[PDB]
RNA sequence: ACUCUGGUUUCUCUUCAGAUCGCAUAAAUCUUUCGCCUUUUACUAAAGAUUUCCGUGGAGAGGAACAACUCUGAGUCUUAACCCAAUUUUUUGAGCCUUGCCUUGGCAAGGCUA
RNA sequence: GGCCUCCGAACG
């Protein structure tokens, strides 16, 4: 009804959990019906590597939680 | 040798005849005249001497009462009516020849 | 009719990008074409397998459903798609 | 809030006891010295009250001094629209029809003074009966009927949907038929064609260029030597610049040097000029109200194709299978040819500034409801000598006011004329040009 | 929508087709559908041991294709 | 004070980042440039006013005055053209969804001014033509078509004032499609009638022409009409739609059955019905049908406006309606990138026909310069006056290298050659300037493949002079100048009235000649200074 | 498809308008040039800077008149006939074994499946 | 091929 559930979490730092166990954290600027994630200055946890802008497909995503306030 | 300025003109039939009278006053020997379609707009390109082409657009738009929009450019060259160095050529400074 | 991340994927055509399929192969190179289903046609690819070996491949085209995610250059983060 | 007093009480009582003097106005003496002491009240009031020949009506509210000294009439010009300009110009067309008729003209003139003894109180009879004169425009083919109801009014639209909806004047609004009949009755009067280059190379920037270069035109205004004093030259400079033996083709056309500041190098200081040509467009003229929407101008297409070339992919399978008309292929169902005066509105697409403005805002009917100047610009030879030089004089005044421009600096405040009613000064009321004008005449005597 | 993927640049080109589960085939592309089913001419299956066998013209389902690769310049 | 015109000191634009757009134009190959002229005074600037109007948030309302920026050339541009052509650049999105960097330079219509417009056109690798639907092709379109054909530059046919010419003349759809088809037949007839290959293929289905109207500022094309109509309904048809959009076909009752031949009673042509029918009716929905049909047509088209906005006036509601319907730019960028070649693909023949020495170390130095970086070789365009008349900025093409602020460069002259260069001298670049609409962006270092303006080179820069690295890079520096395709005719000898004004006339003649390279200032043997122009 | 939000004309006061022209815009003063002139007011016609009239525009505040007319941005804005999913999510296939690391728990890797 | 400054009232 309100649909703001995903609209509330825009710009926030989000900790993502994938189907294989990977962890993505980046500034969340956009979404869609297909659960396409837009993560700015994203990082990958398993070991940490520098990713940057990353577009994640919604098929491999499981859950998400708020990491913190926008930078 | 001097170039021959050609001027395409847009105007109705009356202003086209008046443009031909202006070119006749300037002794210009034109290019071609056609009833330009898409709208009854007469377009006439003109072959003219570059020496007599001065003030052709001003007097053209003036004699047309705010009509006959034309544009000129250098085209080819003119071989002149005769050869220079004539002893009888000098007549009067103000009188044209 | 087209999602915002998909429109960003269209905007990123012509830049060096990194792609990893569902099987783990890393593909990095210029993105020639991108569709609405995230089909990616790329050129001058340096492959990174799961064992660490590398190679060079001229032309590749990937199914949209088999892509785990994509990596795009940072030049697209400023705009037009920034909205509050 | 200021309320309108009874007109006969303040008017008749004041003006009745005001001119008697004796011991009744003895205290009112100085008040009358203030009345006569203020010139602009009667001048701006009388000049501000103009019922005009285009209609027949009375005047507006005015403030009459509580001491009976004098009054003042504040009325905004409240110019309505080009339909109103077509009401005045329509009175000029009907006035021309009456000019062609009436083989025996009238007298008029007759300033009914005969020395002076018309201290006329007959304004009471002017309230008794009415002339019901002027007007006399019945012309309309079931079209201008709304403008006919708006033909004679002090406030053309009292309250409506499209209207000013103010007390006197406000942002104007109208419909399509108001523009139709506006261009009809306005077309009956003097009307201007498309501008193009016909309106240029004559006045405005052209006149300022002629006044800048200080050179005559094929008729027109004249200004002055401007910066040039008398003569400045030199024997060596003239021999270097000019030549005793040079090229001679045309006798130095002034129109060629006018539009070309590089052709005339004498005194190129403070000159606004060089407007190059025009758009050179074509506006299709109107015709009888018949069909089709295309006037069928001369075209003669070059034999259509005539074995020139064609498009690609002429495959019927990909053609019939290339589209799925699940919806309507055209935009919407209509007849965009003759529908709703599409020819009259199409001709209204190109319209003069008053007509093309559609819904207006405000204008001064006491200042510039006159298009005759532009109509007189660049007049043909159909007028005599004195009329031609007179037209050059009108263009000289218009060129003077045009070249004068304006320093639109700041001002102090407005309404000060009406702001004098804050304390006890005067009291307004609805009055007529004969009653208020006659009261101003008694204030003059 | 229903936009078919554009292989028109890969038409009649020798392809290297990577399949899931360590399967690899190569051949020439004779056409495609909106479902990414491929008609592959002279398809040769790449065995995990390195041996090659020619299975002929075959249809390959778009579901099982991780990536399609061209061995020529298009 | 009272400087002539202000080309700088303006705010930014909307949805435009200097980082993303600047590094995107200086990084990827999606950036391009062109110049649209066609017919003289055919409303060329109006197109830049439409694109810049859709780019920057603050745009001049067409009802008040022209949409172009105020105080530009004053009466020079107010009277017509004036500016011998000025460069501009903006980031325009495309109908495909991907944006692009397009540098468009308007061109004047005057003869000599068109020659200078060609001299400036020698920089960009492509050109578009502005052809009014009323007058068709003018003399500037024929001369510009001959000069563009001799320059081997891709041209894009662009129709202007289509709805203005068809609306003012009340042209029927048959005479509109036949008349426009005759104009395209003359464009393709002159293009194929010029020389070399016929591969230009000027045609509406090929995307070479874009139908636009400057009155309502409506820019459309084949892919734009197919994208709008498909976007409304039947979005599955895009390529097969625009291909079958016009052609010669009729719409047959079978749902879609397109008849290639025969009348089939449907219509004279498919473009008239399916194209001109929603077009002319949209223009017919105004005027007489404006107030009447506003709810019906506006509700059917989905457009809406405020009570005061819809009641404004005829023309403002027409330009606003076209902005609410066709206002989105599609065929300009979509038909642009599809026409205009890439930087390298269009650069290799351009560098082959531009620089003198080709092949190795020269064209190869330019070939390697294209995509990644150049070895600091700057082949300019021209030089224009700055905001102050004291100095003049150099607005030019950069062939190679990343220009750095204060970095020296070896600039040769005209008569100077790669073997022996007498006019070659090092110079420092004060600041980089990119011309966007009414403003400019100053940058310290601009990579290769972009035409930008710089400062610090004034006296050594004369007409068209290419700059090279101070390291002494060999192999054909100082690229060849552009040909004006005209002959000097008018000779005006100007002499100072006062004898002490000789240095002011000489320096003013040098700076004036550098400001207008088309004119030729030559000192006569008698001592007088004579000028030559077309 | 529910609820909170809740409007138009006119009259005054206080600010801003060296403005894209406050569309067809008047008059005065002074420094001079000039016109005719027997001194002055008036006055012939050009420049410049100093201004007033008729106006006019923007913002805020205070009033009455049908105001109870309607707009408004949002707020979780709870619905059944019929045929359908082989590239994005409700008709869609995962697990086991072994080795190494970790205090174990657990993690990484390879293999096995049918 | 055209251009047409003119324009009076008191006092003294």
């Amino acid at each position: 009804g309100k649909s703001s559930k995903m609209l509330q979490h825009i710009d926030y730092r989000m900790r993502c959990i994938l189907q294989d166990g990977r962890i993505f954290i980046g500034t969340f600027k956009a979404f869609d019906k297909h659960m396409n994630l837009i993560l700015c200055d994203c990082d990958e946890f398993r070991e940490k590597r520098v990713l940057g802008l990353v577009l994640l497909r919604g098929e491999n995503l499981v859950s998400m939680t708020v990491e913190g306030p926008p930078p | 040798m001097e170039p021959y300025y050609f001027v395409e003109v847009q105007a109705p039939a009356d202003c086209v005849s008046a443009v031909y009278t202006v070119l006749a006053r300037r002794r210009g020997h034109v290019t071609q005249d056609a009833p330009i379609p898409g709208s009854p707009l007469y377009t006439i390109k003109a072959f003219i001497p570059a020496i007599d082409s001065f003030g052709f657009e001003t007097d053209l738009r003036t004699h047309t009462q705010g009509q006959a929009f034309s544009l000129s450019v250098f085209h080819h060259w003119q071989i002149v009516p005769g050869d220079p160095l004539d002893k009888s050529i000098v007549i009067r400074p103000l009188e044209p020849q | 009719s087209i999602g915002v991340p998909i429109k960003v994927l269209h905007e990123a055509e012509g830049h060096i990008v990194t792609c990893e399929t569902n099987t783990g192969e890393v593909y990095r190179g210029k993105l020639i074409e991108a569709e609405d289903n995230m089909n990616c046609q790329m050129s001058n690819i340096t492959v990174t397998y799961r064992d660490g070996r590398v190679a060079q491949l001229e032309q590749v085209y990937i199914r949209g459903s088999k892509i785990r995610f994509l990596i795009l250059p940072d030049m697209l983060k400023n705009a037009p798609m920034l909205k509050s | 809030q200021k309320e309108d007093m009874p007109p006969e009480h303040v008017r008749k009582i004041i003006r009745d006891h005001g001119d008697m003097t004796n011991r009744k106005f003895r205290h009112d003496k100085r008040v009358y010295l203030g009345a006569l002491k203020y010139m602009p009240h009667a001048v701006l009031k009388l000049l501000e009250n103009m019922p005009m020949p285009w209609e027949q009506i009375r005047d507006v509210p005015v403030l009459y001094h509580i001491t009976g000294a004098i009054s003042f009439v504040n009325e905004i010009p409240w110019v309505i629209e080009p339909v109103y300009i077509s009401q005045w110009g329509s009175m000029w067309i009907m006035m021309r029809r009456e000019k062609r008729d009436r083989r025996h003209f009238k007298r008029m003139r007759f300033p009914p003074f005969d020395d002076e003894e018309p201290p006329l109180d007959y304004a009471d009879n002017i309230l008794d009966v009415e002339p019901l004169e002027a007007i006399q425009l019945e012309l309309d083919p079931e079209e201008d009927a709304p403008v006919l109801d708006w033909f004679y009014d002090h406030q053309p639209l009292r309250d409506s949907r499209k209207y000013v909806n103010g007390s006197t004047y406000q942002r104007w609004q109208f419909t399509l038929p108001m523009m139709s009949t506006l261009y009809r009755l306005a077309n009956q009067l003097l009307t201007d064609l498309v501008d193009d280059n016909y309106f240029y190379l004559f006045d405005l920037k052209a006149f300022f260029t002629s006044k800048a270069l200080n050179m005559a035109i094929p008729g027109g205004p004249k200004f002055e030597p401007l910066v040039r004093d008398i003569n400045l030259q030199d024997e060596d400079w003239n021999e270097f610049n000019d030549i005793n033996k040079i090229i001679i083709r045309q006798p130095i056309r002034t129109e060629y040097k006018i539009a070309f500041p590089y052709l005339y190098n004498n005194l190129p200081h403070h000159v606004h000029l060089t407007w190059y040509h025009t758009p050179n467009v074509v506006f299709i003229k109107t015709e009888d109200p018949d069909l089709p929407a295309f006037y069928f101008d001369p075209l003669i297409n070059p034999i259509s194709h005539r074995h020139s070339v064609k498009s690609q992919e002429p495959l019927p399978d990909d053609d019939e299978e290339f589209e799925l008309p699940e919806f309507v292929e055209p935009f919407l169902k209509d007849t965009p040819l003759y529908t709703d005066n599409t020819a009259n509105g199409i001709a209204l697409l190109w319209a003069p500034r008053p007509f093309n403005l559609r819904s207006g805002r405000t204008r001064r009917a006491l200042d510039i409801p006159l298009v005759k100047n532009w109509y007189r610009e660049h007049c043909p030879a159909g007028q005599p000598v004195k009329v031609r030089v007179s037209y050059q004089k009108l263009l000289k005044y218009y060129v003077l006011n045009a070249l004068k421009h304006r320093p639109p600096k700041a001002q102090k405040k407005r309404y000060l004329f009406r702001s004098f009613k804050a304390t006890k000064f005067f009291q307004s009321t609805k009055l007529d040009w004969v009653e208020v004008g006659l009261q101003v005449c008694r204030q003059g005597y | 929508k229903a936009h078919p993927p554009e292989l028109k640049k890969f038409m009649d080109k020798k392809l290297s087709l990577k399949l899931n589960g360590g399967r690899h085939v190569q051949g020439i592309l004779r056409g495609f559908d909106p479902f990414m089913n491929l008609v592959i001419d002279e398809c040769v299956e790449m065995a995990t041991s390195g041996q090659q066998n020619n299975i002929g013209m075959v249809v390959i389902r778009g579901n099982s294709i991780i990536m399609l690769e061209a061995l020529e310049r298009v | 004070t009272k400087k002539f015109t202000l080309m700088e000191q303006t705010l930014p634009v909307t949805v435009y980042e200097m980082d993303f757009l600047a590094d995107l134009m200086d990084n990827s190959e999606l950036i391009r440039n062109v110049t649209l002229c066609g017919h003289l005074h055919h409303g060329k600037t109006c197109f830049v006013d439409c694109l810049i109007e859709q780019t920057h948030p603050e745009i001049r309302k067409r009802y008040d005055q022209d949409l172009c920026y105020t105080d530009i050339l004053f009466t020079e541009q107010e009277r017509g053209v004036g500016i011998k052509s000025t460069p501009v650049t903006v980031v325009l999105p495309d109908t495909k969804g991907k944006s692009y960097l397009f540098n468009i330079m308007d061109t004047p219509g005057h003869v000599n001014f068109s020659d200078e417009v060609t001299a400036g056109l020698r920089i960009s690798d492509g050109v578009v033509l502005f052809i009014d639907a009323a007058e068709g092709v003018m003399l500037n379109t024929e001369r510009l078509i001959k000069h563009a054909v001799q320059e081997r530059l891709a041209v894009t046919v662009c129709i202007n004032k289509i709805d203005r010419l068809i609306l003012e003349l009340k042209l029927p759809p048959t005479d509109a499609y036949y008349k426009l088809r005759h104009i395209v037949d003359e464009v393709n007839g002159l293009i194929s009638m010029y020389s070399t290959d016929e591969n230009l293929i000027l045609s509406p289905l090929l995307g070479n022409v874009c139908f636009s109207s400057s009155q309502y500022s409506i820019c459309f094309t084949l892919g734009s009409f197919a994208k709008i109509y498909a976007d409304t309904f039947g979005d599955i048809n895009y390529q097969e739609f625009a291909k079958r959009l016009w052609g010669d076909i009729y719409f047959n009752p079978k749902t879609r059955k397109f008849t290639k031949k025969a009348p089939t009673s449907s219509s004279q042509r498919s473009f008239v019905e399916f194209i001109l029918e929603p077009l002319y009716k949209i223009l017919a929905q105004v005027v007489g049908d404006v107030d009447t049909s506003l709810p019906r047509t506006l509700d059917e088209l989905g457009i809406h406006l405020t009570k005061e906005e819809l009641k404004l006036n005829i023309r403002p509601l027409l330009r606003l309606v076209c902005k609410k319907f066709f206002g989105e730019f599609t065929g300009f960028v979509d038909m642009c990138v599809q026409h205009i070649p890439s930087p390298k693909v269009g650069a290799k023949p351009k560098i082959e026909h531009t620089y003198t020495g080709g092949v190795d170390s020269d064209l190869g130095e330019a070939m390697s310069d294209c995509d990644p970086d150049g070895p600091l070789m700057c082949h300019t365009t021209k030089m224009y006056s700055t905001d102050d008349g004291v100095q003049f900025h150099a607005f030019g093409r950069v062939l190679s290298g990343t220009i750095h602020a204060g970095q020296p460069v070896k600039v040769l002259g005209e008569n100077y050659t790669l073997e022996d260069e007498e006019d070659s001298q090092i110079c420092t670049v004060g600041r980089l300037w990119i011309s966007v609409a009414r403003y400019h962006i100053e940058v310290n270092r601009v990579p290769a493949g972009n035409w930008v303006l710089i400062e610090g080179v004034d006296q050594p820069i004369v007409k068209t002079a290419t700059i090279t690295e101070p390291r002494g890079n060999e192999e054909a520096q100082i690229f060849r100048p552009l040909k004006f395709n005209t002959t000097s005719v008018i000779k005006i000898a100007v002499e100072p009235v006062n004898p002490s004004e000789l240095p002011k006339m000489l320096d003013g003649l040098r700076k004036v000649n550098k400001s207008y390279p088309s004119l030729t200032t030559k000192v006569e043997e008698s001592g007088e200074h004579v000028i030559l122009g077309t």
